[PDB]
């Protein structure tokens, strides 16, 4: 608990009975209203009672004091949630934000100082790749004047206020609930200006002076306001700085102010009109089609749901309805493409919907329990044609022959003449001839892999109570009686690895021997879902150890095995989409549907009768909807078996559950597609993501026809399939609503957008309301912010926003950050010693806020990288841009020495070999990583589970520093290679297991409480935090010099002369060799050329370069017109190669080669060395762009190769094309069309000052005693040493 | 002569395979008779006037067979109610707001988006409706 | 002589015998397969409560 | 004459005969095929032919 | 030749009983089949 803080964000959901229990307790008069008074009856009964502890006292004082307070306005009354919304988003105080906005002007007035010089190296850039020797009048007024919008825009003092609550009751919480401290000071009121407010460990009071409105909150209703706050200011602040959104920003602004006013009159059941924002988008953009009679039919269903809605409420006046629909109509109604897919990312700005136990309950019962009636004959059609795609798909793989497969009774003669010739058949024959297939059989023919992987297993969930104890998870406070106690674990990490007997095929058995069905200790059990924006929404599920095991055993047999054949006059063809959800699948499907399909497959894989389990298992049993604040209206504990299918259970069942067995449905779905297909004469092609499901239907057509007659012509077709497939589907017993999917010739959307005929539209505000000050980490940790942020900023660069504009963007939060935890912090350790000092001195805290990160400083973004997606030296590139830096007189000149003169640190041969691009910082790694990795591998060596046995010892630590020490103390160093093979050695599968492990807070404290950190680890673990502030101190105030550096060297040079410094202890005085490649933006020069000019600015005789040309008209919005022999390889001998290719063919160097490699197989010498390669040595693409589709890049100019080789790319090629792309796109960003000429534009470059004279040694003769293991591990999960 | 008689006689008396023959089919006859009987008690007139039908186990089909007049099926869609293959206007107050929001969302001019509106406030009628909403199509996508 | 009162006798009746059985056999075939087809299109119904 | 095409007429039976077993065969093999695709999903109605009947594995044990 | 009119004479009767034999398991194997199904109603 010690080095554990509070959460900082929110990460649960918002119930109302959690709230209503600590305002009964506290007898403070209140306004809800509940459902069911079950929690009220239950707690009047314990107080009339007598009952009483700690809580209960302190919440009675809390609640004496509000009484007490109270008096003074005598026309109170409580507002309840989300009833208070507007008041909340908008309230505000002069008094009580004092702290943070003296610390917020002291960060503006830093950032002020420097703004211009950070204008004037942005320009630079520019002026180099030649965009013009200058930016445009309104970016630079932007750029310097960036502080004043964000403190000017109108979320500023709620930001101020949240932030404020939020960081003083996290420090009340960690300063409380470490009772070794015993002595409470009880709370008071503190008076504002305009509110009063009071701040306890889990209740909020807030009254208002003025309109003597009063407000109680709870820890998560405060983490979700500070949030919401903090994400609309920084989406404000961005539309408004950017002069590409200046009419998104009205229309987002007027939709904020509409809706927010919906709140204090409707109430609750206003989250279902803003869920409805999302399909109101594409209702919308459908308008925009090109077959006329399609505009306006999911509008006509959106609208009447809206009009019910507001209806079923007592709004059942027309005029309400008519100006909501005008507002609607102002708010969607655009003429950009691109600009209707950002209103998909704000629906999340509104907070989210409280939700009780009743409601969610009641909504899956009424789905779980329905009778249907259901056809035959399409279900055989459906199960002919399953037959049929697993004919064909085993038919390949092995060459047109059925030798395992199946055995007809009275087949056509066209079928037996197939299986005797050996040719495969197409969906006409099976669904023409199925009775064919009534009564088929196959034959085992697909194997069992148990010991795959571990993901499994390890991947951390939750266990459910067992059934005689199901009632053990609501407190004793809020039940009627005192329930039994609770034993079991609660974890299927923990419960896994003190297993000691495991075995794979032993679970296989349990449920085939038919136990299962008999266990009295089987229970499952739904939890309710944080963060949806439905009241009902979703759950989630736990049940039992053995169950859970499995249903994960077999999901994951299926997705390994059969799972893969399922692997998805001049005509052409033409194509319209279709979209629908897939949810409530899993409570439709049913044992009568599914077992013609799970008996095949229990018939091709061996196991008799298992791939039915879940139908078996839940037609018996009772659910129920389990929270600690929603106890059962009982008297007594009862058994399961007698409640009634009443207010929190279900009853007996009869569908599924969402997340099991989705391989197998998703998989015995399909056939019904492809007979619908058949059916209507077309040709399709599926898709599944999640949740959603796109099927675009194909039709050939000549190719004069016009685009109108064709695209006509396919919508049309579409529209009949689908008015088939609904038929079909119907009668297996599904449900595909009328008005609920979008049948469309434009756009489908999937995963990362919403593609539109050949071109995706852009999400590029959906990071920038993510950017936030800190970062979900056990501790509080500044490089972690500051990494977070700089990589959501670059997220948000490469979907379309500014570039220039994000880079100061990150540097002002960078600042802001820095200056928050220096100076408003509720950590411990902070001392007079480096606050003071920092605080006072102030370009001090600009130069480390500044430099970069891989070299000392704390800024996560080189300026390459908003062009490049990866950059190729982090050293280099560092160097580079703090000499840009410098020569803009952004930073003073002697930095460089200071940073070059630096102190270095203590590693190890295993953590170079580890990180083989690092530096030899000092104290830059991460807590929670450090600490993760120390109690992974100690909970991992205290294990008796059988599967990992002889994997983890207490000499594995020591065998590793031994082996890179081998690996690399050579007379040259090559980090690369020694990574490579320490990563493919039995060390890299180890720390590979121990990191896919996923520890949390709950495993942490339990293994600390056991014993398993040490007082000296977590002193030092705590304390990690000041040491990186010392070290930077210490480092920007360091003098020395180093007379061998002029700023106008190579940043090569430089970077060598650093490494060869940092490590110095080590190297002593012996080459590194390989790894670092020159800088993007310091070796390309570029050039527009255009009607008459030539190049002659860069034509002073530099004549290598590459070519890109663009030609168009009116455009960029719319478009008008080795033995290898086939085996189980992938087990581990693709490592065994692998590592031995990357050491080489040496003279005698194959013995270790051997050894080593035989360490992880079981090869021979001359087997491994002819089943392996041979190489030279020892050892486009597109983004988001909408210009890439008219460029004609060339570069028959630069194909000069230097150290005189065709090789690999000498230079990394592609990020020349790719820096060339992103130029001609920011050139065209904001304008129309490509204008009347044409822009061609060199890339020329010169990279010779950064070349190496390297000599390709023949190879580098080990100086050490290899000794590795003495005895090898034959666990088979590890690299084996006995496949073959 | 004597071979003749013998094997005349011969087929002539074991000929009685023919009536253990007609045992058989006649037997055969009485076994699919109950067949047939069974499958046509298993149901009468439903929605086709014939469609046997089974269950889980015998008696749990109660709850799906009178609502013989089983229950209600699929309702089927064509080009008289909007649904999501086409947009047919109709009575609701829904229809209005979506034809005014594609003569918004249409590219002809100011004036000619007023004169539409104008005309549409007092068009009435289902009929005069679709017959708007027909020459709109062809007045927008021309 | 003795030829012809059996030959003549039970060489008539197996005329009527076998066409009679042939017909017999061709009319059953065909009661068969209306039964296969009907029973060729058939419903299932499925409960609410999974064990009442 | 008489004799040889009664004969005739007696042996043109036996084709038709064989050929209509052989109908019949095939239909009431559509039948049994049908009864247990249905039995096999209805479910129950039996005493142990449910679907075990898969050969265990290669992986008995 | 009227004393050699005996060899279809006597395979007729060869083939006829094979036909006895095979419609005899084809009864009982409608008989079993009714059987089966004959449960499956009420
Ligand atoms: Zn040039
Ligand atoms: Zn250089």
């Amino acid at each position: 608990n010690q080095i554990l803080y509070p959460e900082v964000h929110l990460d649960s959901p918002i119930v109302t009975n959690k709230i209503v229990a600590i305002l009964e307790y506290a007898r403070v008069p209140h306004a809800y209203s509940l459902e069911d008074p079950t929690l009220c009856q239950n707690i009047k009964h314990r107080l009339k009672n007598g009952f009483s502890n700690q809580m209960i006292i302190n919440n009675v004082e809390v609640g004496n004091v509000i009484k007490s307070k109270l008096r003074s306005y005598p026309a109170h009354s409580h507002i309840p949630y989300p009833n208070c919304n507007q008041d909340l988003f908008n309230i505000e105080d002069k008094e009580s934000t004092r702290k943070i906005r003296e610390l917020l002007k002291k960060g503006n007035s830093l950032y002020s100082k420097v703004s211009d010089k950070v204008f004037q190296c942005l320009r630079d850039t520019n002026s180099r790749l030649g965009l013009g020797s200058e930016l445009r009048e309104d970016i630079k007024e932007k750029i310097i004047n960036l502080g004043v919008y964000m403190h000017s825009s109108q979320w500023f003092e709620p930001f101020l206020f949240w932030f404020t609550v939020k960081t003083e009751m996290r420090s009340v919480i960690k300063s409380q609930t470490h009772t070794c401290h015993r002595r409470r000071h009880t709370p008071v009121f503190f008076t504002g200006s305009s509110v009063e407010l009071l701040i306890s460990r889990d209740l909020v009071a807030i009254i208002s002076k003025e309109s003597q409105h009063v407000y109680y909150l709870t820890f998560e209703l405060v983490l979700m306001y500070c949030d919401v706050i903090e994400g609309r200011l920084m989406t404000e602040t961005a539309m408004t700085i950017d002069a590409r959104y200046a009419e998104l920003l009205g229309r987002v602004r007027y939709m904020w102010k509409l809706i927010d006013g919906f709140f204090p009159a409707l109430g609750n059941p206003t989250y279902q009109i803003v869920a409805m924002l999302e399909p109101l988008s594409l209702a919308y953009l459908q308008l925009r089609d090109i077959t006329v009679e399609l505009r306006g039919a999911f509008l006509n269903h959106c609208f009447t749901e809206i009009h019910d809605v507001l209806d079923q409420n007592g709004f059942s006046d027309e005029g309400t309805y008519h100006e909501l629909i005008e507002a609607l109509d102002y708010i969607f109604i655009t003429d950009d493409i691109h600009l209707t897919g950002e209103i998909f990312s704000f629906f999340r700005s509104f907070g989210h919907p409280r939700l009780e136990a009743v409601t969610a309950a009641e909504n899956v019962r009424k789905y779980m329990n329905q009778p249907k009636v259901i056809v035959y004959e399409t279900l055989m059609k459906g199960h002919a044609i399953f037959c049929g795609i697993i004919i064909n798909g085993y038919r390949d793989r092995h060459g047109g022959s059925w030798p395992p497969l199946t055995l007809p009774l009275h087949a056509a003669d066209t079928i037996r003449n197939a299986q005797a010739s050996g040719e495969g058949l197409t969906h006409e024959q099976c669904v023409d001839n199925w009775k064919s297939f009534a009564g088929v059989r196959f034959g085992c023919f697909m194997p069992l892999s148990l010991d795959s992987d571990l993901t499994m297993y390890l991947k951390d969930k939750a266990l459910a109570a067992l059934q005689r104890e199901w009632d053990s998870v609501y407190p004793k406070e809020f039940l009627r009686y005192d329930p039994p106690k609770g034993t079991g674990s609660r974890r299927l990490v923990d419960v896994f690895l003190n297993d000691s007997s495991f075995d794979p095929y032993d679970m296989i058995m349990y449920v085939v021997s038919g136990a299962y069905l008999h266990d009295p200790e089987f229970n499952l059990s739904y939890s309710l879902k944080e963060k949806e924006i439905k009241e009902t929404g979703r759950l989630f599920a736990k049940m039992t150890y053995k169950m859970r095991a499995c249903q994960v055993i077999a999901e994951n047999l299926i997705s390994n095995g059969i799972g893969k054949y399922f692997k998805d006059e001049t005509y052409e063809t033409v194509s319209a989409f279709i979209t629908t959800d897939l949810k409530k699948y899993c409570l439709n499907w049913r044992y009568e549907t599914i077992s013609l399909f799970a008996q095949r497959l229990n018939e091709i894989y061996g196991l008799p009768s298992f791939f039915q389990w879940l139908h078996k298992r839940l037609e018996t049993s009772v659910l129920y909807v389990s929270d600690p604040h929603c106890p059962p209206d009982l008297d007594a504990h009862v058994p399961l078996c007698k409640v009634p299918n009443d207010q929190i259970f279900i009853k007996y069942p009869m569908g599924g559950i969402e997340g099991y067995c989705q391989k197998l449905w998703t998989i015995s779905t399909i056939p019904y597609l492809y007979l619908a297909a058949y059916e209507s004469g077309v040709r399709i092609a599926s898709l599944v993501q999640g949740d959603n499901q796109t099927i675009a239907v194909t039709k050939r057509v000549p190719s004069t026809w016009p685009y109108n007659l064709k695209k006509r012509e396919a919508a049309r077709v579409t529209r009949d399939y689908f008015v088939i497939l609904r038929q079909r589907l119907h009668d297996i017993g599904h449900h595909l609503k009328a008005n609920e999917t979008i049948v469309s010739s434009h756009f489908f959307v999937y995963s990362k957008g919403i593609y539109y005929d050949g071109l995706l539209v852009s999400q590029s505000l959906k990071s920038i309301a993510r950017c936030v000050f800190w970062s979900e980490t056990i501790v509080d940790e500044t490089r972690a912010a500051c990494s977070n942020i700089a990589t959501t900023m670059a997220k948000s660069i490469e979907r379309g926003y500014d570039r220039y504009l994000a880079y100061s963007l990150n540097v002002l939060k960078v600042i802001q950050q820095i200056l928050i935890s220096l100076g408003f912090t509720i950590n411990s350790t902070m001392t007079r010693d480096v606050v003071i000092p920092l605080l006072t001195n102030n370009d001090l805290l600009i130069r480390m806020a500044l430099l970069p990160a891989p070299i000392g400083g704390m800024n996560y973004l080189n300026m390459s990288r908003l062009f490049v997606r990866n950059i190729g030296d982090p050293v280099t590139s560092s160097i580079a841009d703090l000499k840009r830096m410098i020569l803009a007189s952004l930073m003073p000149e002697e930095t460089l020495h200071q940073v070059m003169t630096q102190q270095p640190g203590d590693s190890s041969f295993l953590d170079w070999a580890s990180d083989p691009y690092s530096a030899n910082l000092v104290c830059v790694q991460s807590i929670t990583r450090l600490l993760k990795n120390i109690t992974a591998r100690f909970v991992l060596i205290h294990s008796p589970n059988p599967m990992l046995k002889g994997l983890f010892h207490d000499d594995s630590k020591e065998e590793d520093e031994r082996l890179a020490a081998f690996l690399m103390d050579r007379h040259i160093i090559v980090p690369r290679a020694a990574h490579e093979i320490l990563d493919h050695s039995v060390t890299g599968a180890r720390e590979s297991i121990a990191g896919m492990l996923d520890t949390t807070k709950g495993l942490i404290r339990a293994s600390m409480r056991k014993g398993g950190l040490t007082s000296r680890v977590i002193t030092r673990l705590s304390n990690y935090d000041y040491e990186q502030f010392r070290a930077g101190m210490v480092l920007l105030t360091g003098r020395k010099r180093n007379v061998l550096i002029d700023k106008e060297s190579c940043s090569v040079q430089l970077a060598r002369a650093l490494r060869s410094h940092m490590w110095a202890r080590l190297a002593r005085g012996r080459p590194i060799y390989g790894l670092e490649v020159p800088d993007v933006l310091e070796s390309m020069r570029g050039h527009l050329i255009r009607r008459h000019e030539t190049c002659v600015i860069c034509e002073c005789g530099s004549v290598n370069y590459g070519w890109f040309f663009v030609p168009s008209g009116c455009q960029l919005d719319d478009i008008d017109k080795v033995r290898a022999p086939s085996r189980s390889l992938r087990s581990a001998v693709r490592i065994a190669t692998v590592y031995s290719w990357a050491y080489g063919d040496d003279d005698s160097s194959w013995n270790e080669a051997w050894l080593l490699a035989r360490q992880r197989a079981n090869v021979s010498l001359e087997e491994l060395r002819v089943i392996t390669p041979i190489s030279t040595s020892t050892n486009s693409g597109t983004s988001l762009v909408r210009v890439a589709r008219y460029t004609t890049i060339s570069n028959d100019n630069l194909s000069f190769v230097i150290s005189d080789k065709k090789v690999d790319t000498n230079f990394i090629y592609q990020q020349g094309m790719l820096l060339g792309l992103g130029v001609l796109e920011t050139l065209f960003r904001l304008e129309k069309d490509t204008g009347s000429s044409n822009t061609v534009l060199h890339l020329h470059v010169e990279t010779d000052c950064c070349v190496i004279p390297m000599i390709d040694h023949p190879r580098i003769p080990s100086s050490r005693k290899l000794e590795l293991r003495a005895e090898l591990c034959t666990n088979p999960l590890i690299y084996d040493n006995a496949p073959l | 002569n004597q071979k003749i008689i013998s094997k005349l006689e011969s087929l002539l008396l074991l000929k009685g395979e023919v009536e253990s023959i007609k045992k058989q089919i006649n037997r055969q006859n009485i076994s699919i008779s109950t067949l047939e009987g069974h499958l046509s008690s298993i149901m009468i007139a439903i929605p086709p006037d014939l469609k046997p039908i089974i269950g889980r186990d015998s008696g749990r089909a109660l709850a799906e067979v009178l609502k013989l007049l089983k229950e209600f099926q699929l309702k089927p869609i064509g080009k008289k109610v909007s649904s999501a293959v086409g947009f047919v206007p109709d009575t609701g107050p829904a229809s209005r707001s979506v034809i005014r929001s594609i003569i918004k969302s249409s590219r002809l001019e100011e004036d000619r988006k007023r004169y539409l509106m104008t005309l549409l406030d007092d068009i009435k009628g289902a009929n005069d409706l679709a017959k708007f909403h027909q020459m709109l199509m062809k007045i927008i996508m021309k």
